[PDB]
């Protein structure tokens, strides 16, 4: 026995069921339509549909079979890989926090350039699909990054002296990787929900791209927006559709946030914005700052490893260790 | 079947043998309803000789929260004398009824009548959680009132007609959702139908998380009584 | 009214005894039948029969309190959580057949625990257990790690992991079709004696309730309220264990912490366990504090301190 409630019916159509002495889905199944309509007063194609959408209404060792058959994104920091478990997961959700000039955007950068690497050398050999709404994206910095990637598996390559590895460089050139990366450009919030709402059919066409990016959320939910509920409500939506978008389709989600000061007697405190609610929709997070003139990570929520500090720099030739 | 014997504490002076009476308990989660009502059992169930009463009661279960372990713990932790056996003898009168949905409850209501008219010894009624589907009919029925709370409407005076018939003894439980404090949400002809109210409160401080305050009022009266009263592993006892 | 559901029922009185309503059997059991005999023409003798068979199939019947006592004596069981802080603070482990309600912040200890939890009744018990992951908060290296802290063997891993089910509904309405199908594949197979599931764990309610409250709406609400419903009888009217994950909100009037999803949802389950971060000296790790909230069989407000690192 299934009640109506747990259907997506209209309202209209459950109001005049539940009028009629309708409360069950199995009772539905054994009356003719043309008798159920004209007694209920429901018109032919709302009744098809009622009837189609009631028509239409995996063990832990596959799991682990397909967690390790498919890698992790290096983010070419040893102690962040080794702090990650082998770098930013498959089918989570990551939040990145972090002040001003800490170096989000040089990490979402070479996320980007690095899920094209070939297999061969433990990559994820995908594309990616990169989501603006400050327009902080510039194409020579992506140049940089991926000329100096270019560098790094040739020498890597030369030095092991392999033969698939040479191979499997050749169609790694600067042009190839540079075509494998989508841009959007979203300047208000409404812009960003279309976006996500057209996301899932382009992903389906393109069904190689293995890394979805969106660069900057809190700066087009922060301003003008009095109505904190709406805020709520939208962001939970945002969340849900995000997670639901990364399992169905295997990718590797990265959300970028932004700090704020917390004002507790006469000491103030850096913690991340929107909410607190917020906290629970990520399923990592991580947080840069500032130390003297050393950057630090930290990861703060993960249901698979443990707190760890880790240092990292920022060099022209991008994202590295130390 | 006189209503001093009964409570003496909560209900001062209305003592007489009772053609029927309706009761029902509000407050919050986590305030002792389902104790009190453990502890009314408990003081009806048990043989005469250990203060008991020896007469039937029946159990309407709708929230699902009805435990037996309490139950059986409460009931051996009250009397004097623990057995196997007696315990057993005693626990061969209580009744138990589930309920899925409001329709499912009127067939029970109506399914009882049976074995109530075999059992002329059937003197008092609990039913619980009367409110528990109310947000589910009430979004069934849309905008219309009338829609909406007719087979609540319905089940009342079911329930009615069977109190003043056969001169029954009920306790009901209800909700606190919305919002002395009380605002009602139920149907019209129930809300008549009742004769006291017993608001549940609950003090926050350790010290007296055992201890609970009680506000009745009479509807011919108006007056109220505040009772103070210690939760125990061995039932309900006053101050 | 429905054809072929009770014998003596004929073609041609259904559609007699359009007179008076046709929405349900309310009709034909809750009505002055004495009229129905002139009204639309009945034999007095077969409709009290066929009215007293209705009723009889259509409704249920009490159970005596013994008869009750004495198959609880032979049929409900008790699990333990594999913890020892826990099983002492609520009794060596939960009783099947209630609902428990895991209430935390963010990262505190919900997801960690129910794993420990689903680990310890796979590999200690030999049993099935379902898992209703919903926020994506469910890694296998996770379990392995549990396993390999409990026993070595690897085909033993192989066979504790092969009872753990899992299933993902990012919506109330997945939710709502795997659990009635779990409740309709469970009804069926009573004949048989293996492979049941006895535990079942929702990873986090409040993910996929969330979005429907909020504003002036009504059918979030409803929704919301039947999923409980749907919870507490598979709980009940089938002898399982049921636990569930929610979120913790902070009051504005009062500033006391105030488990989410409303007054509505604050009466559902039956047994309630806080998990906070114990502040200052001995922060982080896995040194937490593990309350009891509301109980059916304990006094609430006790305290107890447990650890998230140690297994
Ligand atoms: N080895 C470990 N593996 C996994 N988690 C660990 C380990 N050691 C410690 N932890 C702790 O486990 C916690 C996991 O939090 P968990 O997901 O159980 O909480 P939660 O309240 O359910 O979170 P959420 O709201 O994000 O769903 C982390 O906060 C981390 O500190
Ligand atoms: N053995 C015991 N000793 C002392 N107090 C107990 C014992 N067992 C339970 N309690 C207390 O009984 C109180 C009432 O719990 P219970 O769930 O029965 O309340 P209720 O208000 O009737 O229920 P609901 O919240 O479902 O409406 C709890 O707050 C608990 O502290
Ligand atoms: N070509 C470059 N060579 C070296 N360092 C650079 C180069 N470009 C940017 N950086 C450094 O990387 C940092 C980028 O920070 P950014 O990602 O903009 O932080 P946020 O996105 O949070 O504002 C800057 O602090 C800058 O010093
Ligand atoms: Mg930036
Ligand atoms: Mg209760
Ligand atoms: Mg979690």
């Amino acid at each position: 026995q299934r009640d109506l409630v747990s259907f997506p019916l209209s309202p209209a159509v459950r109001v005049k069921l539940v009028s009629a002495g309708f409360q069950t889905a199995e009772e539905l199944l054994e009356v003719k339509p043309s008798e159920l309509s004209k007694e209920v007063g429901i018109s032919k194609a709302e009744a098809l549909e009622t009837l189609q959408i009631i028509r239409r209404e995996c063990t832990a060792l596959e799991l682990l079979e397909q967690e390790h058959t498919q890698g992790f994104i290096i983010t070419f920091c040893s102690a962040l890989d080794d702090i990650l478990g082998g770098g930013v997961p498959l089918m989570k959700t990551t939040e990145i926090c972090g002040a001003p000039g800490v170096g989000k955007t040089q990490l979402c950068m070479q996320l980007a350039v690095d899920v094209q690497i070939p297999e061969c050398f433990g990559g994820v050999a995908g594309e990616a699909v990169f989501i603006d709404t400050e327009g902080s994206f510039m194409v020579d910095r992506v140049v940089d990054l991926a000329t100096a990637c270019i560098q790094h598996l040739q020498l890597i390559a030369e030095k092991h002296k392999g033969e698939e590895h040479r191979k499997a460089l050749e169609d790694f050139t600067l042009d190839n990787i540079l075509s494998h990366i989508y841009y959007f450009r979203c300047r208000d919030y409404t812009e960003l929900l279309a976006q996500v709402y057209l996301l899932p059919d382009f992903l389906s066409e393109h069904s190689k791209v293995r890394l979805v990016i969106v660069d900057g959320i809190a700066f087009p939910f922060r301003h003008d927006l009095d109505d904190l509920s709406l805020r709520t409500r939208l962001l939970n939506g945002l969340a849900q559709q995000m997670i639901s978008l990364a399992n169905n389709h295997r990718l590797a989600v990265i959300l970028t946030n932004q700090m704020t000061t917390k004002i507790d007697r006469n000491q103030a405190l850096l913690v991340p914005a929107l909410g607190e609610s917020w906290g629970h929709a990520a399923t990592i997070r991580l947080i840069f700052h500032w130390d003297r003139k050393q950057r630090l990570a930290t990861l703060y929520k993960s249901p698979s490893q443990k707190e760890c500090t880790v240092l990292f720099q920022i060099k022209p030739q991008g994202f590295r260790d130390t | 079947s006189s209503l001093k014997e009964i409570e003496p504490n909560l209900f001062a002076d209305e003592d007489s043998p009772v053609h029927g009476d309706i009761l029902e308990f509000h407050g919050p989660e986590g305030t002792g309803k389902t104790e009190m009502l453990y502890h009314l059992t408990a003081r009806c169930i048990l043989p005469k000789s250990e203060g008991g009463l020896e007469v039937e009661v029946l159990f309407i279960d709708t929230d699902y929260h009805f435990d037996m372990l309490r139950l059986v713990t409460i009931l051996e932790h009250r009397l004097s004398q623990s057995s196997e056996e007696i315990i057993k003898y005693c626990l061969g009168r209580f009744f138990l009824v589930y309920c899925s949905s409001s329709t499912h409850l009127l067939l029970t209501l109506y399914s009882l009548e049976s074995m109530f008219c075999s059992h002329p010894s059937l003197c008092l009624l609990i039913l619980d959680s009367l409110s528990a589907f109310y947000w589910i009919d009430r979004v069934n029925g849309g905008e219309s009132v009338n829609l909406q709370e007719s087979t609540l409407r319905k089940c009342s005076q079911c329930l009615e007609k069977l109190v003043n018939d056969y001169r029954l003894v009920l306790f009901a439980t209800t909700q606190t959702i919305m919002q002395i404090d009380y605002r009602p949400y139920l149907c019209k002809a129930w809300q008549q139908l009742v004769k006291h109210r017993m608001f549940f409160s609950k003090q926050d401080d350790s010290q007296s998380s055992n201890q609970f305050s009680l506000v009745s009022r009479c509807l011919k009266s108006n007056s109220l009584k505040k009772h103070f009263f210690i939760i125990g592993e061995s039932g309900v006892e006053f101050c | 009214l429905r054809v072929g559901l009770c014998p003596g029922l004929t073609e041609e009185m259904i559609q007699l005894l359009r007179s008076h309503r046709i929405k349900t059997v309310v009709d034909l059991v809750s009505a002055d039948l004495e009229e129905v005999a002139q009204k639309c023409g009945l034999s007095y003798k077969a409709l009290v029969a066929l009215r007293r068979v209705l009723l009889a199939q259509f409704s249920a019947f009490p159970v005596n309190g013994a008869d009750l006592y004495e198959e609880l004596k032979t049929s409900t069981a008790i699990l333990s959580t594999g913890i020892g802080s826990l099983d002492k603070l609520l009794d060596a482990g939960l009783y099947t057949g209630e609902v428990t309600e895991i209430v935390g912040g963010p990262g505190s200890g919900k997801t960690q625990v129910c794993l420990c939890m689903a680990a310890n009744v796979a590999h200690g018990l030999q049993q099935n257990v379902l898992y209703v992951d919903s926020n994506g908060g469910l890694t296998a290296s996770r379990l392995l790690q549990l396993l390999q802290a409990k026993t070595q063997d690897e085909e033993e891993q192989a066979e504790a992991l092969r009872r753990i089910q899992v299933v993902h509904a990012f919506d109330i309405f997945q939710m709502l079709d795997v659990l009635q199908e779990l409740r309709g594949t469970v009804a069926q197979q009573v004949t048989g004696s293996s492979g049941t599931v006895k535990v079942v764990v929702v990873d986090s309610v409040t993910a996929v309730v969330s979005p429907l409250l909020g504003g002036q709406q009504r059918e979030g609400l409803a929704l919301m309220m039947q999923l409980a419903r749907e919870l507490k009888t598979l709980a009940r009217d089938l002898g399982m264990a049921v636990v569930v994950t929610n979120h913790i909100t902070r009051d504005r009037d009062s500033g006391r912490l105030k488990p989410a999803l409303g007054r509505s949802w604050s009466f559902v389950p039956s047994t309630r366990i806080l998990l906070d971060t114990i502040e200052g000296a001995g922060a982080s790790g896995g040194r937490r504090m593990a309350c009891l909230a509301k109980s059916s069989r304990q006094p609430t407000g006790f305290q107890e301190m447990v650890d998230i690192g140690t297994w």
